[PDB]
């Protein structure tokens, strides 16, 4: 149970670190796909 | 004879807290 | 001609934002079905039948 709760917390924290870096991620991917 | 049930806990700092409460228990 | 390039830049920014357009809807959980039926609830039906009898 300790390992499970630790994994839950780590996943939540890593997602939010990633979620914070999200709107720009799609913009940058489309910009990469749009460069002539 | 009943199987013991232990309880573990953790403390998270939020930099709200209702949407995060709902999102924590999401299937994702 | 400066306003021409300014409008071109604004148009390109609008093209980027229109193409990406992250909407107000982010599907957190796609629909899934609970394998346990919600109706009929057999236990309460049997209890109600016994009590009514």
């Amino acid at each position: 149970i300790s390992h499970i709760l630790d994994s839950i917390s780590q996943n939540y924290l890593a997602q939010n670190i990633a979620r914070q870096a999200a709107q720009d991620a799609k913009s940058l991917e489309f910009l990469n796909q749009q460069l002539p | 004879l009943a199987t013991p049930i232990y309880e573990t806990d953790a403390l998270i700092q939020i930099e709200q807290s209702a949407p995060e409460t709902a999102l924590l228990q999401s299937r994702m | 001609r400066a306003v021409y390039l300014q409008l071109l830049n604004r148009q390109q920014e609008l093209n980027i934002a229109k193409s990406s357009a992250i909407g107000n809807v982010r599907i957190i959980d796609n629909a899934v079905t609970d394998p346990n039926p919600v109706r009929p609830k057999k236990t309460i039906i049997i209890v109600i039948g016994v009590v009514l009898g």
